[PDB]
């Protein structure tokens, strides 16, 4: 517990790189997250609204 | 400019898919323009059918 400087420094560059990633599952309100699965489902002009 | 019957005018635009649309006239998705359409019965049907 004496190393809490370092150890923090450590965790927040972890925390910050994966809601990052997290941030790739989120819809932002499209139909979907998954892109193939916009392309698969819906006319190409709508397609690139979502 | 051309003939369809008046059912068909709505493929007349861009980003469309149908008959028409596919098969004899696409627009494309940048079309910068104008469609105009009118009835032609007077000049373009026959009795019998033309």
């Amino acid at each position: 517990s004496a190393l809490g400087k370092l150890q923090d420094v450590v965790n927040q560059n972890a925390q910050a790189l994966n809601t990052l990633v997290k941030q790739l599952s989120s819809n932002f309100g499209a139909i979907s997250s998954v892109l193939n699965d916009i392309l698969s489902r819906l006319d190409k002009v709508e397609a690139e609204v979502q | 400019s051309f003939v369809i019957r008046g059912d068909e005018v709505r493929q007349i635009a861009p980003g469309q898919t149908g008959k028409i649309a596919d098969y004899n006239y696409k627009l494309p998705d940048d079309f910068t323009g104008c469609v105009i359409a009118w009835n032609s019965n007077n000049l373009d049907s026959k009795v019998g059918g033309n």
